[PDB]
């Protein structure tokens, strides 16, 4: 019988892994601060990795990778892609890191059509530079879903276990701004649930702004005469592979006194030549609604119960 | 990677290798503290020997 | 030649002391009766071992050491052990009743009544010295003597010898081999009081050595003998340069200089390879590159922490055995790439290396096997602050409710000396954060 | 030499004191004549903790025998090891104490204490380093209770920087001499809270239950009750009498076991309570069961502040730790989370007579409050009607002194309860 605490209460995914663990009759929850646990579902912020793996007779496992912020903080994600030689790379936008490093000087070297994006959208460097935070190029020419002339992004859920096997979840999600697409009016430009759950007719050309993978496959066949695997998922798997293999020696818990697994949310854009682009890497992702059941179980299967055995739905990379 | 100051002899060798460059309380104050803790003991002991003496007089009054 | 005086305090300090001086004698060829045949200068010398050994007219070589325990049973075994003829009966100092795992009882109560006698016996050694460098003080964070009497000795040594260097070898407390629930209290107290008086301090976490003995010597329940014979090698590696012809770390001032830029941050992490079982039948001898990489696996450090997640400030490599520099710079080059070795921006990313050609000595009939080559790395990395947060959380858990405080108050101490000592540690953890993360 | 002076006071004190010396003399090789006939020198390396060396190189217990009547005292001298005891060390009077705390503490006992202290002082003065004192006594009678706590008050005065330890048998209606036992014991508990560092609660209710539900004895005698006390007392002093990695002594035990100076009331436990030795998982399971407690409190009602367990025999040190750390992380609801490493284990290779595997446990649990609640209830039931008080006011006591003792013990129950939810 195994032991676990819970220290991010408002986490949609691990609230459910913690609930499923109790319902196996083999796992006992503790208070946030009891040191005699087998498994930690830690804090999103300042998780004290210095204290794990020092309990005699207790194999300890935690649902985060110390150092995975190198990938999930957009400032360090660009610094990683620019500084890490394993990343030269032709799938990450042209990006610059500026402070209210830094490289404003070289930020203009490539400025002779130049429209860009910044947050943490305009055509003139003066407009957003007054926000006194990263600056990318804007995908001026994305892929459109028809009929509707819509934008969207892909969310892929990637699980890394204590052995650093890279598990891509079979199910993904398309999240459209289900309104036609314009030019220059800032509605379909930021396309999700942050300038569309307050401002922007909340799910027109599909369901809950979420188009799942089988539907999007069917469209690609009928509309483009290609498949989801070939035109997009290959590049997605290449991008997931490259980032995690890059930081592998900085965060691997293979010879550590505690061990780590972590769930990631990769977010992609597809352009109009069927080229896949990485936007950001999410360290604490929320799942899409109808998939919670199946993902929150595979976590226990390959990340948790694989360490603490009792009495496939992922693509290994 | 540059070696520096290579120092040999019969026992062995030392050297340095660079991969990249860069960019008291007095005795009195002791006695003071050491002895203010001895007073704190004697006080607490005197308070004990005091309470015990009050217990003797109660024992005698019973 | 400049001499060094070793002070072993408490049970852990004295028993580790035993392991070291036994190894020093095997290394320098000194018999259990103080006789050193290879020493041709009878009754004198400014040789390199003479830094740790004075000699007598009859030709005895005598540890420049002082053993101190508030209770006699441990040092008594020295008085009657294999090396009874080695020490001057006046070098072994033992009181009557120990510190009952109580810092305040080792510092204030029972300490005050032997401090003057100890400094008297230390001074009888400091007078045998033509140019004393300072002192090597071995003790446990956890005992009452080890923590409370040591911090009192360290206070008085800064006074009698303000111009002398003081290095600690400190045994950091581990549950799977502990002896008192209050060890976290004693640890923080003695660290706060000793900090300004110590120039450099090597922490051995008993959990790290215990796990190493389990994993690599395949000993299920390691004894203090197993723990101490291993710690003997690390300490012998660290002090070999003070006792042998060398040009790296030849005096105590060089340990501060080479390893300690900031003075509060004076706790270098120590890594040691290789640890091989003497009863490992068939054993493939490990290469220079193989043992230099091991210095970067956490499982070989004397304190379990993750040095990938901090920044270095200095790195020394001390090899013993069949090692030539070409092998070293080679292995360093391969390792510099595949490993996350980040220095601080105000320090040169690089290593200071030293090689002694004499391979490591093992206690005959011991648990370590002889090896052709071994290395000990001394990195000052900020990742060692993980050990302070572990200790400070265990101190916070108990002190929130004031558990066991009354045992200290009762010896004359004030509750403030607790929250003083803990605010000091909270500053020492901030210091490590300024230096090591963005 | 960290010597201990042992004092037994009253019927229960001298009866369960005798067995203690019978048990540990056998463990140490000393026959009924004080001559050592042992195989190992482990039997002699710490034998001065409890024994004085004689002129004929014999061993004489550092034991002071105390009663206000000679009934039990003569019977001790005629039992097995009766002539082991220093004859000058029998201190007794003739009138008894009539199951009356006041008689033991204020009148009859006040007359006899000064001579007992002459024997303490004689024994204490010949000690190289004295850890302190070990008293055996019941709390529901008069001598052990009233005179016993008087001795404790006087010893604390003469020897305030020595440790005061008691083995303190708690009264219970199931094994009851008189109706006034709650009065005597409430009054004694007020003394013990103030004037001891460590007290072992030996509850006669638990001892009767263990004898009747577990050991299959349908009417248990005092001799069966005391055989359980004999084993507990041997095991709880094993780390004092035998050389270990642990240099255990009475002060280190108090420092590590008592987080707050009034909560120093320990719940012992023993296992096993036969030719099949137990497995380490059976020792661990039984020990921590409510059925192996010598103090009659379900430890599932409160939480362990601290614990110290010792395993005696030749067994797997690694399996001890394996099984120990197991029952913690199976029942970690009943240990406090805010004392790191609050459960300590040791092993002694020498097992006790006729047991290949045994294990004794010292528990500072907050469930000990249930014992004080039980005493406190029975006390108020009488004292609300001032019933039976005339026996005490006839010896000089005021109702005031009773209200105080009731008050200090209900406080004790509060403090034990403040940490059960911490
Ligand atoms: N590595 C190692 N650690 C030891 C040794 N002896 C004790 N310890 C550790 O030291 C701590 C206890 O402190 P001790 O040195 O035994 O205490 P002391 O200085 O004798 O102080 P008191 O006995 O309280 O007077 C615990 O961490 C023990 O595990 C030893 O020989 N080797
Ligand atoms: N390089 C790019 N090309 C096209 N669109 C882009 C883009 N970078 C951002 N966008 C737009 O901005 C939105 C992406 O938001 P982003 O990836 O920066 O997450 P975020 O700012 O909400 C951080 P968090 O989710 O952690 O709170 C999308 O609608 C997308 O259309
Ligand atoms: N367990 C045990 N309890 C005893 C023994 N003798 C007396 N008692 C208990 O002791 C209490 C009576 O006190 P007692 O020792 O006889 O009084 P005293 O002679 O005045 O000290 C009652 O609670 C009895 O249950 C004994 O030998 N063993
Ligand atoms: C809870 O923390 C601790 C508790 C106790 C100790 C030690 C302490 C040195 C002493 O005395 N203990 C002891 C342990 C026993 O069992 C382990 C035992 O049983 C016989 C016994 O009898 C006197 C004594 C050390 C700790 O760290
Ligand atoms: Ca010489
Ligand atoms: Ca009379
Ligand atoms: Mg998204
Ligand atoms: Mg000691
Ligand atoms: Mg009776």
């Amino acid at each position: 019988m195994y032991t676990f605490v819970v220290r991010d209460e408002n986490s949609s995914v691990y609230a459910e892994v913690s609930r499923l663990l109790l319902a196996t009759g083999q796992w006992k929850r503790l208070r946030k601060d009891n040191p005699r646990f087998n498994l930690m579902l830690g804090e999103r912020n300042r998780l004290p990795f210095g204290r794990l793996g020092h309990e005699p007779g207790l194999v300890q496992l935690v649902n985060y990778y110390r150092g995975a912020d190198k990938l999930c903080r957009k400032a360090s994600l660009v610094k990683l892609i620019k500084t890490s030689p394993e990343l030269s790379c032709t799938w990450f936008p042209e990006s610059y890191v500026i402070y209210p490093t830094d490289e404003r000087e070289v930020f203009l070297a490539a400025y002779n059509g130049n429209v860009w994006i910044a947050k943490s959208i305009s055509s003139e460097a003066s407009e957003l530079l007054d926000f006194i935070h990263v600056i990318q190029k804007y995908l001026e020419k994305p892929l459109l879903l028809e009929p509707g002339h819509r934008k969207f992004d892909i969310r892929s859920w990637v699980l890394v276990d204590h052995l650093y096997n890279i598990y891509l979840y079979r199910e993904g999600v398309l999240r459209t701004s289900s309104e036609p697409y314009n030019s220059a009016d800032k509605t379909c430009h930021l396309t999700n649930h942050c300038i569309q759950k307050e401002y922007s007719n909340y799910g027109r050309y599909e369901e809950g702004n979420e188009m799942f993978f089988e539907e999007f496959n069917q469209y690609l066949m009928d509309a483009l005469n290609t498949t989801l695997e070939n035109s997009i998922l290959l590049q997605i798997k290449h991008i997931i592979r490259s980032c995690l293999m890059c930081i592998e020696p900085a965060i691997s818990t293979k010879h550590l006194h505690y061990q780590s697994f972590q769930l990631f949310g990769f977010d992609f854009m597809v352009d109009e030549e069927l080229k896949v682009w990485l936007i950001e890497v999410n360290g604490a992702p929320a799942c899409a609604q109808k998939l919670y059941a199946e993902l929150c179980q595979g976590i226990v299967d390959v990340a948790i119960s694989s360490v603490f055995p009792l009495a496939s739905i992922f693509i290994k990379l | 990677m540059e070696v520096i100051e290579l120092n040999k002899c019969t026992s062995g060798q030392s050297f340095e290798v660079i991969l990249k460059p860069p960019s008291d309380p007095s005795l009195e104050e002791i006695q003071k503290k050491l002895e203010a803790a001895e007073e704190r003991r004697k006080y607490q002991e005197a308070e004990l020997l005091k309470h015990l003496a009050e217990k003797r007089e109660h024992e005698r009054e019973v | 030649m400049r001499e060094c005086i070793s002070i072993h305090v408490g049970q852990a300090g004295v028993q580790i002391g035993n392991a070291c001086w036994e190894l020093y004698c095997l290394e320098h060829g000194i018999q259990p009766d103080g006789q050193m045949p290879s020493d041709k200068t009878i009754g004198g010398g400014d040789d390199s071992f003479n830094t740790f050994f004075s000699e007598t007219g009859a030709g005895k070589h005598v540890p420049r050491a002082v053993f101190v325990d508030l209770e006699p049973t441990v040092i008594d075994e020295v008085r009657t052990g294999t090396y009874r003829q080695l020490f001057h009966p006046e070098q072994l100092i033992t009181g009557k009743e120990d510190a009952a795992n109580n810092y305040a009882r080792g510092h204030y109560t029972i300490g005050k009544e032997i401090i003057d006698l100890v400094l008297d016996r230390i001074r009888k050694l400091a007078d045998q010295c033509t140019g004393l460098q300072g002192f090597l003080v071995f003790h446990s964070f956890g005992g009452g003597t080890g923590s409370g009497f040591t911090s009192l000795l360290m206070e008085r040594l800064s006074v009698d010898y303000g111009k002398k260097s003081k290095l600690e070898f400190s045994i950091y407390p581990a549950p799977q081999v502990s002896t008192a629930v209050v060890e976290p209290y004693n640890s923080i107290l003695t660290t706060h009081t000793t900090l300004e008086h110590s120039d450099c301090a090597f922490m051995v976490d008993n959990e790290a050595i215990y796990d190493i003995c389990r994993r690599n010597l395949d000993i299920e329940r390691p004894t203090y003998t197993n723990l101490n014979r291993l710690i003997s090698q690390i300490v012998s590696s660290i002090t070999a340069s003070l006792r042998f012809d060398g040009a790296l770390n030849v005096d105590l001032t060089e340990f501060q200089t080479n390893l300690v830029p900031y003075p509060r941050i004076h706790f270098p992490l120590a890594t040691y390879a290789p640890v091989i079982s003497a009863e490992k039948a068939y054993h493939e001898q490990l290469s220079v590159a193989e043992i230099t990489n091991a210095c970067f696996e956490p499982a070989n450090q004397m304190v379990k922490c993750d040095p990938r997640h901090g920044k270095y400030m200095a790195c020394c490599l001390l090899y013993r055995g069949d090692v030539v520099p070409k092998d070293v710079n080679a292995a360093i080059a391969t390792i510099k790439t595949k490993r996350s070795i980040q220095f601080v921006d105000w320090c040169p990313t690089g290593f200071k290396v030293g090689i002694n050609y004499q391979p490591p000595t093992v206690v005959p009939g011991g648990d370590l096997a002889k090896v052709q080559r071994a290395v000990c790395m001394l990195s000052n990395t900020t990742a060692i602050a993980e050990a302070w947060a572990r200790l400070d959380h265990k101190f916070d858990l108990m002190y929130a409710k004031r558990a066991f405080v009354h045992w200290y108050v009762g010896e004359g101490m004030e509750e403030g000396e607790f929250s003083e000592a803990r605010e000091d540690m909270a500053a020492l953890e901030k210091d490590y954060e300024e230096v090591g993360v963005d | 030499m960290r010597e201990i002076v042992h004092i037994q006071a009253g019927q229960c004190g001298n009866q369960i004191g005798a067995k203690f010396w019978e048990v540990i003399s056998d463990e140490h090789g000393i026959d009924p004549t004080g001559s050592y006939h042992g195989d190992s020198d482990l039997q002699l390396e710490r034998i001065n903790v409890y024994y004085n060396e004689a002129t004929g190189n014999k061993y004489v217990p550092r034991a002071i025998l105390v009663d206000l009547e000679p009934g039990t005292m003569d019977s001790v001298r005629s039992g097995p090891f009766g002539q082991i005891f220093r004859p000058d060390n029998f201190v007794f009077g003739q009138s008894g104490a009539g199951n009356n705390w006041a008689k033991g503490h204020y009148t009859e006992g006040a007359e006899l204490v000064d001579s007992v202290l002459d024997v303490v002082r004689k024994e204490s003065e010949s000690c190289d380093c004295l850890q302190g004192f070990q008293l055996t006594h019941s709390l529901g009678g008069g001598t052990g209770s009233g005179m016993g706590t008087l001795l404790i008050s006087k010893i604390r005065e003469e020897y305030p920087d020595r440790i005061m330890n008691t083995f303190s048998v708690m009264p219970s209606p199931k094994v009851s001499d008189t109706v006034v036992e709650p009065y005597n014991a409430t009054l004694s508990v007020h003394q013990l809270v103030e004037n001891t560092d460590e007290t072992y609660c030996i509850d006669n209710e638990a001892l009767y239950d263990i004898c009747f539900r577990t050991l299959k004895l349908t009417t248990p005698t005092y001799g069966d009750l005391n055989h359980l006390v004999s084993a507990t007392m041997s095991g709880v002093t094993t780390c004092l009498r035998f050389p270990g990695q642990l240099n255990a002594d009475l002060r280190k035990l108090a420092v590590n076991m008592v987080p707050f100076p009034r909560l120093h009331f320990f719940m012992p436990g023993f296992a096993p309570l036969q030719y099949r030795a137990l497995t380490v998982p059976e020792l661990t399971q039984q020990m921590f069961d409510s059925k192996n407690m010598m103090a009659a409190c379900d430890p599932r009602h409160g939480r362990y502040l601290t614990v110290a367990a010792i395993f005696r025999g030749r067994m797997s040190m690694k399996e001890v730790d394996e099984q120990m750390l197991n029952v913690q992380n199976k029942n970690s609801s009943y240990f406090v989370e805010w004392i790191p490493n609050n459960v300590k284990t040791a092993v002694c290779d020498i097992p006790p007579r006729g047991l290949k595997m045994s294990a004794t446990f010292i528990g500072n649990s907050t469930a000990i409050q249930e014992l004080f609640k039980r005493i406190s209830e029975q006390f108020t039931a009488m004292f609300r009607r001032k019933a039976f008080l005339h026996w005490y006011t006839g010896e000089g006591m005021d109702e005031m002194e009773f209200t105080e003792a009731e008050s200090n013990m209900n406080d004790l129950v509060s403090e034990y309860q403040q940490y059960q939810d911490a």
